[PDB]
């Protein structure tokens, strides 16, 4: 706090960097300890003001109800409000919530077989594509291939795309016999 | 010929991209084309088969010519797509995945979230050797052994992005060398890099486009056995132009909101449905003779889908047609139950469904 | 309606400071001014963390600006909740 | 040419209130909140003409029974035997309908296919008589805006 | 349109004031300024 007080306040020292650069660590511990405010101070000057923001504070806050609630109290207070009332209402949102997120602090006191048959059926169906390239069996056709041949050419052509959609739809078989047996 | 053969296929790939979109639009005006031939069947003699009927003649032999045209057409299509849109959707992939192993230490710092198929299936690819194939960054892999491969050990590292510790540095020290020649059946074949090939096919299948282009396929050859099966190309209006796709994104802009006030609906008919088999059972006779009396609400689930079929699509609600309550005892009551379903039902949940439409629009 | 009031928040809610209501712009005159500003310097949620703090903290305890604010919220005036001016308005000349 | 024409045949001279348009703005304020979303209007005329052959489609395959529009016996009507005569009938007495074919069809109790022709009449119903129509009110009601 | 009238007027109110039309952020460079300048230097009642 000392620390982020005098960085603050002081931006362009040096020499106030250089220690804040050794000091960096310990102020990365507390940073989401750490809470700043601006306040209408005394002098009749606007004040920074530090303090420390709670561990089970911050989880009662950032749970999804209060985040509810504070959606909520913006949509109210933005349609049906005026800047006169804005501080009270907000002030009196602030101990509704305080009090609530308490409450839950004290109150709480101490599919995946469908991704791996998706990802099966593509494995073993693309391997039993891809098997008839590995099975080193092209060389009869490699001897057919040696003499030109445009309708060769275009048949092969044509025949690796239809390979793929006849592979595509055995997978798409496998995936849902899979479902229809996960769910049955 | 290696060479050769290499170029006609290039060829072949390029023309194919290129004129993926003209083969796209000529598949849907074929179509059409076919559709309306299939708009002058009849059926007749009991054996029952479906027999054109024309004056020309020549439609039935222009049915054939276009059903094949259809599908060669829609062969074409393929292709053009796997010659074009694939490698845009591989370069995104295998630049995700390559940005999540860096700033993010995804197959590092962590591990995927064991229901994302995509995490788990690009899990193959960071061991392959053709990485970052599309993908212009090719200091990938060097990049994050130079940020992780300190903390959590370089040599595992080197395996898990499938490189060489030991080897790298023997290349680079002295040794003789030997070149290879590429159109050797062993060079090729070692050339192919079958975990990346098979990462690749893996992602084309998961892809949206390509599953839809294949269900264009499978309908345009079952049309070959019935012809009516091309009337499912129809539904490509959709993606085929933009300005039904604006009037269509009218409708489900708000689709969410529109399938539960169906559901709401159907509780609500529900509800009534109930009241009406505990007090007014006596009102659904839908028969004419009285012979055979034909009671509509005897049973919950007959009576619910009464409601459902002719109590929403009526006009006026159920009262309409259910029988007149005049002189009984029941009758104020009824008259409430059928003033109260015209209202919720007819009146109200019908003008939720329009103005949904209408605020899509605005 | 309901629409128009839903854009209405969002449109407040990000176009001006929700405690101080100066306009996103003169914030965002420094690059990412704004948020900067909404997140760490006036955080409706730092507020409701600074009357939890000090209505847990004891009175003996409170520094002066503590007790300052303490007594304010205590008689239930709002004046120190900055209205129309912040620290960087408040030293710009000095700060920039 | 129509003025000339109302003297060989008077009824020609009704041609000339089609002028209202053009001779007043106040009505071609109302005429332009229709042809402002033109091109969508015809598209989904278009489009609710595609859905339609496709119900027909739907109902010539598998329902052809249920379109019997004969009361006596003894001469069976069939609307959907023919391809375009079935498709004339589901534009016409299918849509002009206040509840969609179901209501002009025959009842499909104690059929095997009742459930299939209750979705049939039912999707039917939603798409053609509520949505499309929602969709032309609402192209009305935003070019008004 | 009704509804757009009415929202018309009263943003119309309680962005500028009624006599001089002066924006309201000039008077809220001062808190609370706005609201004294409307209801205590410049008011219609008053001018009434
Ligand atoms: N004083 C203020 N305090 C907090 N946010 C403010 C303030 N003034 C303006 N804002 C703006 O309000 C926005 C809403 O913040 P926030 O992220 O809480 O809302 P959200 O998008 O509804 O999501 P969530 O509440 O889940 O985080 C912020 O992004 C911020 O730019
Ligand atoms: N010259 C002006 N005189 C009065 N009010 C003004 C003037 N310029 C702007 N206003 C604004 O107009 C608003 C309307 O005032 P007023 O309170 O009379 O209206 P209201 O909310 O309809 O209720 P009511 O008339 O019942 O008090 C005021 O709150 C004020 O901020
Ligand atoms: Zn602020
Ligand atoms: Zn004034």
């Amino acid at each position: 706090v000392l620390l982020t007080n005098l960085s603050e306040h002081m931006p362009n020292d040096t020499r106030l960097q250089t220690f804040l650069e050794l000091a960096e660590s310990v102020l990365n511990y507390f940073q989401p300890f750490l809470g700043r405010i601006e306040i209408m101070g005394s002098a009749k000057r606007i004040e920074r003001v530090y303090f420390e923001i709670s561990e089970s504070s911050r989880t009662q806050w950032e749970k999804p109800q209060v985040k509810e609630s504070k959606r909520q109290f913006i949509f109210d207070v933005v349609n049906e409000g005026g800047e006169k009332e804005k501080m009270e209402l907000f002030v009196n949102f602030c101990e509704d919530t305080i009090f609530e997120m308490q409450l839950a602090a004290q109150i709480s006191e101490s599919s995946i077989l469908t991704v791996r048959s998706a990802l099966f059926a593509l494995r073993y169906n693309i391997l039993t594509l891809m098997r008839m390239l590995s099975l080193k069996s092209l060389k009869k056709q490699m001897k057919k291939v040696k003499k030109m041949t445009v309708k060769d050419m275009v048949t092969a052509f044509f025949s690796s795309y239809w390979s793929i959609f006849m592979t595509l739809l055995h997978f798409v078989a496998s995936v849902f016999r899979g479902f229809f047996r996960i769910i049955c | 010929f290696w060479k050769k053969i290499i170029a006609y296929q290039q060829k072949l790939l390029n023309y194919f991209a290129r004129n993926f979109y003209n083969m796209r639009m000529l598949a849907l005006f074929v179509a059409f084309a076919i559709n309306f031939i299939l708009l002058f069947y009849k059926v007749s003699t009991i054996a029952v088969h479906y027999v054109l009927e024309e004056s020309s003649g020549y439609m039935e032999p222009t049915l054939r010519i276009l059903a094949i045209l259809h599908t060669v057409i829609s062969f074409f299509c393929i292709i053009g797509y796997y010659c074009l849109k694939v490698p845009l959707v591989i370069f995104k992939r295998e630049k995700e995945v390559a940005r999540k192993l860096e700033f993010d230490g995804l197959y590092i710092t962590e591990q995927p979230s064991e229901d994302d198929i995509k995490g788990q299936w690009d899990r193959l690819v960071i061991n392959t050797q053709s990485f970052p194939n599309n993908y212009w960054d090719k200091f990938v892999k060097r990049k994050v052994m130079d940020k992780y491969g300190e903390f959590y050990g370089r040599d595992r590292i080197s395996e898990l992005l499938g490189m060489d510790k030991a080897a790298l540095d023997f290349s680079d020290a002295r040794e003789k060398k030997k070149p290879k020649k590429d159109s050797s059946l062993s060079a090729v074949l070692n050339s192919i890099d079958v975990k990346y090939q098979m990462w690749k096919l893996g992602v084309v299948f998961t892809d949206n486009s390509f599953l839809y282009l294949a269900w264009y396929m499978t309908m345009s050859v079952l049309g070959h056995y019935n012809n009516f099966f091309f009337a499912a190309h129809l539904l490509d209006i959709a993606m085929g132009f933009k300005t039904l796709r604006t009037i269509l994104s009218s409708v489900t802009h708000n689709g969410k909101q529109l399938v539960l006030t169906v559901g709401l609906l159907a509780v609500v008919v529900y509800l009534y449905t109930v009241v009406a088999f505990n007090f007014f059972r006596k009102f659904y006779n839908k028969s004419e003779d009285g012979d055979t009396p034909d009671m509509k609400c005897d049973d919950m689930l007959t009576c619910y889908m009464f409601h459902m079929y002719v109590g929403v699509r009526a006009g006026g609600g159920i009262g309409d047609e259910i029988e007149d309550p005049a002189g009984d005892e029941y009758e104020i009551y009824r008259i409430i139950f059928d003033i109260t379903f015209f209202f919720f039902v007819i009146v109200i949940l019908l003008a939720i469904i329009q103005g949904l439409i209408i605020d899509a629009f605005g | 309606e309901l629409r128009d009031q839903q854009e209405q928040v969002k449109e407040d809610m990000e176009t001006k400071c929700f405690i101080c209501g100066i306009g996103n712009d003169y914030f965002d005159t420094v690059p990412h001014g704004f948020e900067t500003h909404t997140l760490q310097e006036h955080n409706l949620a730092n507020y409701l963390f600074f009357l939890m703090y000090l209505i847990n903290k004891d009175e003996t305890e409170h520094t002066g600006q503590e007790s300052y604010v303490w007594k304010m919220y205590q008689e239930r005036c709002w004046e120190f909740f900055p209205a129309g001016d912040c620290f960087r308005k408040q030293y710009e000349d000095q700060l920039n």
